């Protein structure tokens, strides 16, 4: 389940 | 005139670039006075928008694919859901701090102190620790009361003892309030007719514990009312604190209009009531005395958190406006003495919250 937000 | 309240606009998120039609309930939370977040679609991006009060003008744009966020009270840590699957990230860690799949949509969530989210299914209410490996635990199982209503709020007292889940509905063409108070001790539900609340610690003079409080304020077609209840067995040794109940007063061209949040003051032990269509008031929190009504705008006031600064409370508008009222220190005594006429208050207040100006009554 993959990250609900992605950073720089 | 002098007022016993002061207004402050602290933001116009215009100003920012957020999109009006992202200013509204489902899509900006503020669940503290420290961030504001705002989930808008720019091209076919879902992003998060993060506010950071202490520097408001350098908002930060992260892309999401979450159907919700909500930021922590305290820190840089966020709750990030879509349908079933809840995870947590440390922002300025880049890191997801922890993760749980539901076997329900949750329908609202919140922060309700520096640790923990709530969780609102259609039928549970959730406390999710931050601490270790902690996963969702219920609470309790919804009163049929709350069932096909719109979840609004849900708040604790300070011991996390207390519950209450807020819906409202459509009924006899008004907006009621379906509250659900529960006892983590007693194991038991009330269901009770309002609109908004608060918890607040209070102690009484001539008691060595602070009594546990329940406000709530409700439009029934009995009127508006404020209503100030210990909830639980007083601490032994303590008196009982008495029960008050209040007027709430609507004008008549605001015949429908109705409360929508409430915050209690610790430092001056007042409550401030903001209603649907713009109406403040204040209230003494010992003895439910009204002390001020007056219109803030037309506008629809949507979100409140406590303004820690000012001991007030900060919300924002449709229009994108963060605005604050807190009580004005210098007047509130003179106000009461002169414009309320009511010295005993006055007097009371002054000495009870370290206030000046009942020197001169």
């Amino acid at each position: 389940s993959v990250d609900l937000i992605t950073f720089d | 005139q002098i007022l016993p309240i002061r207004f402050q606009e602290h933001l116009q998120l215009q100003n920012l670039g957020i999109n009006p039609a992202n200013i509204g309930f489902s899509t900006l939370t503020m669940e503290s006075d420290k961030f504001i977040c705002i989930r808008e679609k720019v091209g076919e991006q879902a992003q998060v928008v993060i506010i950071d009060m202490n520097d408001p003008s350098n908002p930060i744009r992260r892309p999401i694919s979450a159907d919700s966020a909500i930021m922590n009270p305290a820190s840089k840590v966020i709750a990030l859901k879509a349908g079933k699957t809840l995870q947590i990230f440390n922002i300025e860690m880049k890191s997801k701090m922890k993760a749980h799949t539901m076997t329900d949509d949750v329908t609202f969530w919140k922060w309700i102190s520096l640790n923990t989210v709530a969780l609102v299914t259609d039928n549970a209410v959730y406390h999710w620790s931050m601490e270790g490996e902690s996963q969702p635990v219920k609470m309790f199982d919804r009163h049929s009361s709350l069932a096909g209503c719109q979840i609004i709020n849900y708040r604790t007292d300070a011991k996390q003892k207390w519950l209450l889940l807020t819906g409202i509905s459509a009924q006899q063409n008004r907006v009621v309030g379906a509250m659900q108070l529960y006892s983590v001790d007693r194991k038991v539900s009330q269901p009770i007719e309002g609109h908004a609340a608060s918890f607040a610690q209070f102690k009484m003079e001539g008691n060595a514990e602070e009594s546990t409080l329940f406000c709530f304020a409700v439009r029934g077609q009995a009127g508006g009312k404020l209503h100030i209840i210990e909830v639980g067995t007083p601490p032994t040794g303590n008196q009982p604190f008495p029960k008050k109940a209040v007027d709430v007063f609507f004008p008549p061209e605001a015949q429908n209009d109705f409360p929508v949040a409430m915050q209690i003051s610790e430092k001056h032990d007042v409550v401030f009531l903001i209603t649907k269509y713009g109406y403040i008031h204040l209230y003494d929190l010992e003895t439910g005395t009204c002390i001020y009504m007056n219109r803030i705008s037309g506008e629809t006031i949507f979100v409140t958190a406590p303004h820690e600064a000012t001991a007030g409370i900060i919300g924002v508008n449709r229009k994108g406006q963060v605005l604050s009222v807190c009580v004005e220190e210098e007047n509130i005594i003179p106000y009461i003495t002169n414009v309320l006429q009511n010295p005993d208050l006055a007097l009371r207040m002054a000495v009870r919250n370290n206030l000046a100006g009942a020197e001169e009554l």
